[PDB]
């Protein structure tokens, strides 16, 4: 869920 | 003379010289290289194992992701082992226990920018060339497996  | 994040170390156990990089955290015995900056974009796979202490704890393994960090970090470490041992392949280990939705995907996140991604991802992910993978990345997940594609 790596997103910013 | 080593490329960004490179340098050569000595393991503390071993006498036996290695080198390290300080971004993307990867280790190994080859010299990494024998105004170009980085790329502008990257497309990366991952493999994320969440501990009790990632910002979800829960994943499609599992609602209540119980293992400490320590141990997520353990199963990385074994599971980066096994990649380059030729054990096992990576996209197919993040097929089977990445705690990233990505799995379906065989761990496949596409391209990217900078800005994109949270920082210690994205430092790690510019960092690699082509066909790299990473060290443990630690990221408010969870830790990350990185493979850098294009």
């Amino acid at each position: 869920e790596x997103a910013r | 003379k080593l490329p960004p994040g490179w340098e050569k170390r000595m393991s503390r156990s071993s006498g036996r010289v290695y080198y390290f990089n300080h971004i993307t955290n990867a280790s190994q015995w080859e010299r990494p290289s024998g105004g170009q900056g980085e790329p502008a974009r990257v497309r990366c796979s991952h493999l994320l194992v969440k501990h009790s202490q990632s910002r979800r704890p829960s994943s499609w393994r599992q609602e209540q992701i119980t293992r400490t960090q320590e141990e997520a970090l353990e199963l990385i470490n074994g599971y980066i082992q096994k990649i380059k041992s030729g054990e096992e392949d990576f996209e197919s280990l993040a097929s089977q226990f990445s705690d990233c939705s990505s799995a379906k995907a065989r761990g496949d996140l596409g391209a990217f920018s900078r800005g994109q991604m949270q920082k210690p991802f994205e430092d790690a992910s510019f960092a690699l060339r082509t066909g790299e993978m990473s060290g443990p990345v630690f990221t408010d997940s969870g830790i990350h497996i990185i493979l850098r594609t294009e």
